[PDB]
């Protein structure tokens, strides 16, 4: 479903059953495609919403 | 826009004013937007004084 702690504990074993610096990469590059569908989702407030 | 900022704050904190004071404020500006077109569009002083 994927959530903070969900996407969290990922890592937690991608790190507690590979390694580091596989860790690493990951990490960098779904930084860059999640501020993507970020921006396509622009939360709005105000009254209106 | 020249500013944009986000009413996060709101649903966390009780400074409504994020979604009121705008609102609002837009709505004294569109009288101007009116008062802009009685003048703009050359109307004679009898029109805009109603």
């Amino acid at each position: 479903a994927l959530g903070k702690k969900a996407i969290s504990k990922m890592l937690n074993t991608c790190y507690r059953i590979l390694g580091l610096k596989p860790t690493v990469i990951f990490a960098d590059q779904i930084m860059y495609t999640g501020f993507a569908y970020a921006a396509r989702s622009g939360a709005s407030v105000g009254i209106d919403d | 826009v020249d500013i944009v900022l986000n009413p996060l704050g709101v649903p966390s904190r009780m400074n409504i004013g994020q979604i009121l004071e705008t609102h609002l404020g837009m709505a004294a500006k569109g009288i101007g937007d009116k008062i802009n077109a009685m003048l703009k569009q050359q109307q004679e002083v009898a029109k805009l004084r109603e």
